[PDB]
């Protein structure tokens, strides 16, 4: 009592208890209070939440910064590529221009990295001083507890408030996945394909307003860009019901089923598997498919 | 805004790194001079004034570091050092008691006087009695120090509560 | 190594430096009278060895971008002291180029330098001479602080029950998620924004601004840390053990003509 | 108990460290969430705001609303018109409420001394330098001790004590 | 402004206790000095006398240092700078008890 | 992974080496203890009351 | 009936930083303990919980790395380490330390683990009693952060 | 090695395993200490017994120590 | 005051040396676009970049409009244990059927040809380069190790090196005891010779 070797805060040892002990009456009260629940396979959740397009899981503002920096860099490319002189033939001049372009892009990549680092530093500051950015009652619950040690409701409220304290261009929210939204909404994929075709036609016109050799090179580039953009939005866009009906190979149908299962696992699986069952006489599979189209899809 | 470093007390440069050693050197040379010439090179009061003035730096730095640089890690370090210092003092007292009791526990002793019985009425309590040691006043001082200990413990606990 | 500085003023037979060294240490009459024994070959570049190592090389010496790199100022040191330097460097650069020409969106490049060596003693990780102030902002952080603690033993030490350590109530609530999405008419709740540890993926790579959106290219420099006292490497997903053993055998077989004519005495 | 003597858990190794019954209390909890071990026999009082001190050098860094929300009291006699609010343990938020009466501890000498150390003096990285003349005296004392030591060494060795010359 | 307040100083428990302890320590020192000069017959140049006097002199030196500590703590308590959890208070208490 | 727990890296001692080491150590201890505590003959006493001499 | 006011703790600076956010500072200065010999024996024979470890990606994969956070100055290399024996072939006698650039994917090729040591700077309000008692907005903080990024700020030593 | 003596004797069965192992370690420390003390005490008491025997067999017929050393009364 | 630095931008000092750019170290004074964009000149690369940038803008706008103006028909809330920050990942990295095995085998073959052997050769070069850096009298290269070192496992070492050594030590112990006792005293069990 004459000494005191305390610390700032004693360590916390969890109390485990266990799953709740709900009696029959409580069980019935709970079950009568639940909504119409559909239990989902882990595969369904996986395909819903898989990483498809946002490979690096970059937030919105990071993608916006990258696109803005690309615009600014392109607006400055002709000035940097203008007037270059070097002793050599055409190929040597081309390599010199390529090196100049590379230097330009490496210059612009550093400014983008600096800005990403600055915004990350702002957000690091937000975390480092949470009690100074919160109101009651969440302030004390952020003061006494770490993120893993908070209640789920208080944890969510604290994190949302801390995120919303920032300006709109610093809030760290994941960017939309184009492939994901296209895969789970048939109209969105149609709109994206229409946009791709419109841009292709406009670019073809612009090219046709240019001298000959550039026309051929740029038209090849446009074809490649359209093909790869379509394969990016929906790799399985060629598995149409017409193609399924036209396919009479078991191995080919299995490949189609695998490709669809990787992508979205939609009713095209019903079509492919029905056509596979008919070609092989799988009555059990046909019954399961009936059940699936009744319930799964 | 400031950048926060580790909890550890980084430390400051100070003049106490050489002032205290110079103070010890001064005291020991003062003793040597007093031994040699039997006189004081510098007045004892002036020497004690210098010694006191040198050591006023501790409370000032203590105040200004508690106001600014203190946390539980630093406090624990300081309290453990205090404990070790108390231990050293206890050992010093043990050594001096060893010095005192070395010739007293060893009962046999060659004495200038007689301590056998049946020769005089008082000889048989010559060796086992130093009857001038001011026992009554020693007990009074004991009472004073018990007062101090109990009062200080009471007040310490009272404020701590 | 050593930088001789001004060769001119140290070649003179009688010098203030030589006399001071004689008086205090480093020189003596044994060097003035018998230089062939106490100076001998001396320490310096070996022109003959550089020529031999240059002429033993294959056409890789022509196809390497070494002479334009920032380390081109060390050409003689590495040609002399690293037999087969140019062929190994050419393999290194072609490995980098083939990683660059991959079909993967993220190109990982291994980086190894003086910091790539672990140690059990902290003073071995600093540059010499050591900085005046070290560990100002706290000491190391152990990766093991991110592993699940020994819950059973922890409960047992305290005399707690710990029977149901592996039985936890299920949690299905909207209040427990901050990351909400709408995916084809489905509102998916999944995950909580944690902070700096959720943005490790983007902060580690740098984009190629000219690469289109449908064929991204990202550059990532993967650091490598090793103990150097282990004798066995485990790269994980980056390199399988069988491939590594194959590479070891091939490397030791090719880089043998550069090593067979020398003895280690 | 050796463990309890050396400030440990004691017989039960899952036990805590603080025993506020005999003066071993938690300073951190007291400073942050008030002395919740006096919670059963003490009660907050609920109903002169702090806005009167909005113009002072150190309290001007706060907003007007923040000081308006704070209600003060003389701190000596119970306001007979003030109700009593029960002090709830396990509640970390009641010590920070703005509805409870408080006392202006800004004229306390320790408060003034601290803020002067921060707002009333030029910041010196060395507390000894915070006092200019004392540092002068201390360095003078160091030089004096050096001279005294040199003179004593000179006198003792040569056998002449410098007083006759 | 920072102005010394005798009313608050005298209405503070730490100031009273430390001053009382310093006074009692001074009384003890004076009493012990009064028995070293005009009470005893043996000096520090004897067998038992030397050991006894070395012991009591060391104790008296420690008492002087403790008196200085109590005076310093009285000065700090008058100014109101000593709190309940003060390591200065802990050190003085432990030293006096020792 | 704790690689130094009792379940890992147990090397049985070959029988010949075990026998040799056991015999060697037993013989060493027996011989040393014998010659140190049982073969001490300089502690010799001669009981003879007829070798005394008184004037 | 009487009114009591407990004497507050007036100390500022490091102490007030500790008492403003006790969770973070305790995390920084809280000692954790490793297993003794008997505890290692008792842990090595505990069972896995479920068959997930046979399917999932372990903690320390190229896609699920071990992310750790230190405090310091931006760009300063981070000191991190193992306690040894993350692999059967890796040493376990003593802790093994590492110096790594911040915010980069590193791989330990002793154990095979990918980690993301990274730095968060402990920028905090000048603790002199002028700290804010109510929610603060992004303007004043914006100015202070801009100055720190452009020029730097003193250290609390 | 040092097997836990308390397990085959059923002592400290109400304690967690760590603290039971601590008690086992304490018991083993107690055992290891008592060995050398036992050896040396046995040797000392054997030496005293042998001295008594010698004084009995040498001063049996003596007239000066025939009743003290001879009988062993104050060996 | 000398040359005071202006600003506080990153400088390579003892505490920080930065993250090396291996691509620039290797591809020094050589273009990268002949590998990343084979067959295209600078103007074609810029035109392609502009076209793709506009297309990406359009697609992003479409996707955001879609996600922000769709009616919710279902709500998906994953199951997690209490106190757990995030749900366990439902994706497994182990092939389950034979078709997945063939797919992963093809991927492994490609990765081996195009991503693993490059890593192996880069690491071998790094090890040799570290040797060269420490060679020449600067460090202790060649003082031990090499390719001729005999590395033994714990079991092999203890069984074939440790136990025989202790066996020889024990035999030496007994033989030396007997020989030394004979040498000093001149007998084996009788202490000094010609004395007792
Ligand atoms: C390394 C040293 C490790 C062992 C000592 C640890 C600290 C002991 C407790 C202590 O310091 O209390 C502070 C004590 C106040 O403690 P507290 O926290 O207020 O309350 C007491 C506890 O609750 C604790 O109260 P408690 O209920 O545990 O009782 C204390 C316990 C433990 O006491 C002892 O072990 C005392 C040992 C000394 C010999 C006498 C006992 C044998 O005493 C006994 O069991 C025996 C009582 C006396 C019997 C006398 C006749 C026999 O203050 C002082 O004693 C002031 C003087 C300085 C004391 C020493 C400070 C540490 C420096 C090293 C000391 C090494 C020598 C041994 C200590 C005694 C002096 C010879
Ligand atoms: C809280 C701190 C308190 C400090 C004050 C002292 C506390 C009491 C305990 C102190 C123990 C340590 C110091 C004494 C040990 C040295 C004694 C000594 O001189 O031994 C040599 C003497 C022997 O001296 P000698 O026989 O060689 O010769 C004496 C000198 N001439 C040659 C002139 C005759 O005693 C011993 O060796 C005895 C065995 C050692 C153990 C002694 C234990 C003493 C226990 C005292 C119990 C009562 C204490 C309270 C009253
Ligand atoms: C038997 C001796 C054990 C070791 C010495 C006692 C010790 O370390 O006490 C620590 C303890 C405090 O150590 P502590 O800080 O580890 O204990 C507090 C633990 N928590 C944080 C969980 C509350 O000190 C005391 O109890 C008083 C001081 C004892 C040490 C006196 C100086 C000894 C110098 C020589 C060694
Ligand atoms: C440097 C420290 C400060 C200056 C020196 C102080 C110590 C001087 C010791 C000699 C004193 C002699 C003297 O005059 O005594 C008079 C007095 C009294 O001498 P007296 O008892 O002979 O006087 C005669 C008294 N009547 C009338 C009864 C005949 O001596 C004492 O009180 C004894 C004090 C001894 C010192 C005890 C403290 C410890 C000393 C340092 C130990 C350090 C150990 C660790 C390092
Ligand atoms: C004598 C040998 C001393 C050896 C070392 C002892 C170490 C004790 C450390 C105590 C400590 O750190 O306490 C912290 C405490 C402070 O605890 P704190 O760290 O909580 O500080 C709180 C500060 N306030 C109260 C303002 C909020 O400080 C002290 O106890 C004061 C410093 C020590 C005493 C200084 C005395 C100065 C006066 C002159 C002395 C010289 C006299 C010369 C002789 C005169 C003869 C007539
Ligand atoms: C045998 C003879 C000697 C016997 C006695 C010595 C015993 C052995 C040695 C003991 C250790 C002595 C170490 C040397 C001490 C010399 C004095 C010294 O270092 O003074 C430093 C002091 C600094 O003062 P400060 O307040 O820090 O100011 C900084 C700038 N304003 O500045 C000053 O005090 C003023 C400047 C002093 C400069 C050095 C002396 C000339
Ligand atoms: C905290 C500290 C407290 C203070 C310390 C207190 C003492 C510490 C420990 C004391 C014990 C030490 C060892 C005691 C054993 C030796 C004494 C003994 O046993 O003596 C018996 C024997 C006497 O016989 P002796 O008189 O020589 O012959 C008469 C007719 N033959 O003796 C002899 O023969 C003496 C000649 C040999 C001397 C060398 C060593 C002999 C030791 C063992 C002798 C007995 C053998 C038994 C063991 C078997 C060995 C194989
Ligand atoms: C550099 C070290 C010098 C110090 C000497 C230490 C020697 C230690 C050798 C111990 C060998 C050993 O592992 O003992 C275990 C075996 C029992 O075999 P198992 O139960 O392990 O299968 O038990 C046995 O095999 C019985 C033999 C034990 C006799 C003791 C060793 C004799 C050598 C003395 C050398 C001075
Ligand atoms: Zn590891």
């Amino acid at each position: 009592s004459a000494w005191n070797f305390q610390e700032l805060m004693e360590s916390r040892i969890p109390d485990y208890k266990g799953r709740p002990n709900r009696s029959g009456a409580e069980l019935e009260q709970v079950k009568a209070a639940l909504p119409k629940i559909e239990f989902m396979t882990s595969y369904e959740f996986d395909v819903l939440t898989k990483t498809r397009s946002n490979l690096t899981k970059e937030y919105s503002y990071q993608r916006d910064m990258r696109l803005k920096v690309t615009e600014l860099m392109l607006d400055e490319a002709p000035h940097e590529l203008e007037g270059l002189a070097v002793e050599g033939d055409a190929a040597l001049k081309q390599l010199a221009e390529l090196k100049a372009l590379q230097t330009l892009t490496e210059y612009a990549g550093d400014l983008l990295e600096g800005q990403n680092q600055i915004v990350q530093r702002v957000n690091d500051f937000v975390d480092s001083n949470p009690v100074y950015l919160l109101d009651q009652p969440l302030r004390e619950e952020a003061r006494w507890n770490l993120l893993p040690e908070m209640d789920h409701k208080t944890r969510s409220l604290v994190r949302t408030e801390l995120r919303d304290w920032l300006p709109a261009e610093y809030r760290q929210t994941r960017a939309v996945d184009l492939q994901q939204v296209a895969a789970f909404s048939p109209p969105v994929k149609a709109d994206m394909f229409r946009a791709i075709e419109a841009r292709a036609k406009d670019a073809e016109a612009e090219i046709r307003s240019l001298p000959p050799a550039e026309q051929a090179g740029l038209l090849a580039l446009v074809k490649d860009n359209v093909a790869k953009s379509k394969a990016f939005i929906d790799p399985t866009y060629d598995i149409t019901p017409e193609a399924i009906n036209a396919c009479n190979d078991v191995d080919a149908l299995r490949a189609m089923a695998h490709r669809v299962t990787e992508y979205s696992g939609d009713a095209r699986l019903l079509a492919i598997y029905g056509k596979a069952a008919q070609l092989t006489g799988d009555t059990a599979a046909q019954a399961i498919l009936k059940e699936a189209k009744d319930l799964v899809f | 805004m400031i950048l926060n470093t580790n909890i550890n007390y980084g430390g400051r440069n100070s003049r106490l790194c050489y002032l205290i050693p110079l103070m010890v050197h001064t005291i020991f040379l003062y003793l040597a001079y007093l031994i040699y010439y039997n006189i004081n090179l510098i007045n004892i009061y002036l020497l004690l004034i210098i010694i006191i003035f040198i050591n006023i730096e501790w409370p000032l730095v203590i105040i200004y570091e508690y106001i600014y640089l203190t946390n539980y890690n630093i406090q624990n370090n300081l309290l453990y050092n205090i404990a070790t210092f108390i231990f050293l003092e206890i050992l010093l007292f043990i050594g001096f008691y060893w010095l005192y009791i070395n010739n007293i526990i060893h009962y046999p002793n060659n004495l200038p006087y007689n301590n056998n019985i049946a020769v005089n009425l008082l000889d048989h309590l010559n060796h086992n009695n130093n009857t001038d040691i001011c026992l009554y006043i020693i007990l009074h001082n004991l009472l004073l120090l018990l007062y101090v200990t109990l009062i200080l413990q009471l007040v310490h606990r009272y404020v701590q509560l | 190594g050593t930088n001789p500085g001004d060769i001119a003023l140290n070649s003179k037979r009688f010098t203030v430096g030589k006399f001071v060294a004689w008086a205090c240490g480093g020189w003596g009459l044994k060097d003035w009278i018998f230089p062939s024994l106490f100076i001998g070959r001396g320490d310096g570049p070996d022109f003959d060895r550089i020529v031999k190592h240059t002429l033993q090389s294959s056409s890789a010496i022509e196809k390497v971008n070494w002479f334009d790199s920032p380390f081109a100022c060390y050409t003689e040191w590495f040609v002399e002291h690293f037999p087969g330097f140019f062929d190994s460097r050419y393999r290194f650069e072609m490995s980098a180029k083939t990683i660059l020409a991959n079909k993967y969106p993220i190109k990982d490049f291994p980086v190894v330098d003086m910091r790539s060596w672990r140690s059990s003693r902290l003073f071995d990780l600093f540059e010499v001479p050591h900085p005046e102030h070290t560990f100002v902002f706290g000491g190391p952080v152990l990766l093991n602080t991110e592993a699940k603690r020994a819950e059973r033993l922890e409960q047992e030490w305290h005399g707690k029950d710990g029977t149901f350590v592996d039985v936890h109530p299920l949690n299905v609530a909207t209040e427990s998620h901050t990351e909400v999405s709408v995916i084809g008419g489905i509102k998916v709740y999944n995950g909580v924004w944690q902070g700096g540890k959720d943005s490790w993926k983007r902060d580690s790579a740098k984009p190629e601004l000219t690469a289109p959106f449908h064929s991204p290219i990202w550059y990532r420099n993967m650091f490598i840390v090793k103990n150097a006292d282990q004798l066995v490497e485990h790269f994980g997903e980056n390199l399988s053990d069988e491939t590594w053993q194959e590479v070891r055998k091939e490397h030791l077989a090719f880089h043998e003509r550069f090593h067979k004519d020398y003895s280690f005495a | 108990m050796l463990s309890r003597l050396l400030h440990g858990p004691g017989s039960d190794k899952g036990h805590g460290y603080f025993h506020p019954d005999h003066g071993l209390v938690d300073s951190a909890a007291q400073n942050i969430r008030g002395p919740y071990w006096h919670a059963e026999n003490m009660q907050f009082m609920q109903q002169e705001t702090a806005a009167q001190s909005s113009k002072l050098p150190v309290l001007s860094a706060q907003d007007g609303k923040t000081l308006q929300k704070i209600q003060l009291t003389d701190g000596s006699k119970v306001p007979k018109a003030a109700t009593l609010v029960k002090w709830n343990p396990k509640s970390v938020h009641q010590w920070h409420s703005d509805d409870i009466l408080r006392v202006d501890m800004t004229k306390h000498p320790e408060w003034v001394r601290t803020m002067r150390m921060f707002h009333g003096t030029v910041w010196r990285h060395r507390p000894e330098f915070r006092h200019p003349w004392f540092s002068r005296g201390s360095r003078a004392s160091g030089i004096i001790m050096l001279v005294f030591g040199a003179v004593a060494y000179g006198e003792i060795t040569f056998g002449k004590r410098l007083g006759g010359v | 402004p920072l102005v010394f307040d005798p009313k608050r100083a005298f209405n503070d428990e730490i100031f009273l206790c430390c001053s009382l302890c310093c006074i009692i320590f001074l009384i003890f020192l004076f009493n012990q000095y009064e028995e070293f000069a005009h009470e005893l017959s043996f000096d520090i140049r004897e067998q038992f006398g030397l050991g006894f006097y070395m012991l009591l002199g060391l104790h008296g030196s420690h008492v002087i240092f403790g008196t200085i500590m109590l005076a310093l703590l009285t000065l700090w308590g008058a100014q109101g700078s000593v709190g309940p959890q003060s390591h200065a208070l802990r050190f003085t208490s432990l030293y006096v008890h020792l | 992974y704790f690689t130094r727990v009792h379940k890992y890296n147990h090397v049985p001692v070959p029988f010949i080496l075990n026998v040799g080491m056991s015999i060697s150590i037993v013989t060493s201890f027996v011989y040393f203890t014998y010659t140190s505590l049982w073969v001490r003959p300089e502690y010799d006493r001669v009981v003879d009351p007829s070798k005394a001499y008184v004037n | 009936d009487s009114v009591h006011v407990f004497r507050p703790e007036f100390a500022q600076g490091k102490f007030r930083i500790d008492l403003d956010q006790p969770a973070k500072q305790n995390k920084l200065q809280q000692q954790i303990y490793t297993l003794t010999d008997d505890e290692r024996e008792m842990y090595e024979d505990e069972p896995y919980i479920g068959v997930d470890h046979l399917y999932e990606a372990h903690k320390g994969s190229k896609e699920n790395p071990v992310v750790v956070e230190a405090i310091g100055v931006h760009g300063n290399d981070v000191f991190t380490g193992c306690l040894g024996g993350c692999h059967k072939d890796a040493a376990d006698a003593v802790a093994y330390y590492t110096i790594v650039p911040p915010n980069t994917l590193a791989v330990c090729i002793d154990c095979g683990i990918h980690f993301v040591a990274r730095i968060n700077e402990q920028l905090t309000f000048w603790p002199d009693g002028t700290q804010p008692w109510e929610k603060v907005d992004f303007k004043a903080v914006e100015g202070f952060l801009y100055k720190h990024y452009k020029y730097g700020s003193p250290l609390m030593i | 090695v040092f097997p836990s003596i308390t397990k085959p004797l059923g002592l400290f069965k109400n304690l967690p395993r760590q603290h039971r192992a601590a008690r086992d370690a304490s018991i083993w420390l107690a055992i290891l200490t008592a060995g050398p003390f036992g050896i040396f005490i046995a040797f000392k008491y054997y030496a005293d017994w042998y001295d008594k025997k010698l004084l009995m067999e040498y001063y049996k017929d003596s007239i000066v120590y025939g009743e003290t050393y001879g009988k062993g009364k104050y060996v | 005051l000398g040359h005071m630095r202006v600003g506080a931008l990153w400088q390579s000092n003892a505490n920080s040396r930065g993250l090396p750019n291996l691509l620039k170290e290797v591809m020094a004074a050589e273009p990268i676009y002949p590998y990343t964009h084979p067959g295209l000149s600078a103007k074609q690369i810029l035109w392609n970049t502009k076209f793709n940038l506009k297309l990406e803008k359009d697609l992003i706008s479409i996707a955001e409009s879609a996600v922000q103006s769709q009616t919710v028909n279902k709500v998906v809330i994953p199951t997690m244990l209490t106190g757990d920050v995030n749900p366990k990942s439902p994706a497994s990295v182990v092939a389950k059927d034979k078709y997945q095995l063939a797919k992963q085998m093809a991927e492994f073959q490609y990765k081996k040809s195009y991503f693993e052997k490059p890593w192996g050769y880069m690491f071998a070069y790094y090890c040799d380069e570290d040797r060269a850096r420490l060679c020449g009298g600067i460090g202790y290269v060649g003082h031990h190790g090499g390719g001729d070192a005999e590395i033994l496992s714990y079991t092999e070492y203890v069984s074939t090196v440790v136990y025989p050594t202790i066996f020889y030590m024990a035999i030496t112990f007994v033989v030396s005891l007997f020989l030394m006792y004979y040498y000093i005293y001149g007998t084996f069990f009788s202490s000094t010779r010609n004395r007792f």
